[PDB]
């Protein structure tokens, strides 16, 4: 269709969307999710008959 | 499981280290059973060495 400047403004919006999900929210999200099944496998290997 | 850990070693350790040591002192009330016999026998065996 229309060649527009929109494309290259929705660029933008994607590449900063994509650090900003590297930077501020994976790397938390899942530590807290992993850190909880952490938790629940020791509690795997915690389990008197030994 | 490690509060059933904690109570059963504790259990079984203590009650053996009881029982043993107990039938360590039964033994040598054996030994002195035995010892004072074979005393008592021996002087008796002597005395009557010399009667005869």
């Amino acid at each position: 269709m229309n060649l527009n400047a929109t494309i290259l403004g929705q660029a933008i919006a994607f590449v900063l969307f994509v650090l900003f999900c590297m930077k501020y929210v994976w790397p938390p999200l899942m530590a807290a999710i992993e850190k909880r099944q952490k938790e629940i496998a020791d509690g795997l290997a915690s389990a008197a008959h030994k | 499981d490690l509060d059933l850990a904690k109570a059963s070693a504790t259990d079984q350790l203590k009650k053996a280290k009881a029982e043993a040591q107990v039938i360590i002192e039964q033994a040598n009330k054996r030994r002195s059973q035995i010892l004072d016999e074979a005393k008592a026998e021996a002087e008796q065996e002597r005395t009557k060495i010399v009667a005869q």
